[PDB]
């Protein structure tokens, strides 16, 4: 009633990631890196950089 | 994956009270009348404050 895993925005390997961190700056930018879609319009923003 | 939360300094601070030769014996009667339990630690806290 309250949550279903499979239709989530947030699946549990990427708060697998975030429990294991060792919170710093670099953890703040791999946290931020892991939202990027995974789409082809954004493989060419992907690309570009 | 741990991350210790306990710095090198702490366990220092518990290896030399370990090594105190002058503990004050006084603390064990405070335990003695402590035993483990809630009720009489939460009677006895300013005592154990102290």
């Amino acid at each position: 009633q309250l949550f279903a895993e499979y239709r989530e925005w947030h699946r549990s390997p990427m708060g697998k990631y975030a429990a294991e961190c060792l919170p710093s700056l670099v953890s703040i930018s791999g946290m931020t890196a892991m939202h990027i879609k995974m789409s082809p319009m954004a493989y060419i923003a992907q690309a570009k950089l | 994956s741990l991350a210790h939360v306990v710095d090198q300094a702490v366990i220092e601070t518990v290896q030399d009270t370990a090594y105190d030769t002058a503990y004050p014996a006084f603390f064990y009667v405070v335990e003695a009348m402590i035993h483990g339990f809630e009720e009489k630690f939460v009677m006895n806290v300013p005592l154990v404050s102290l």
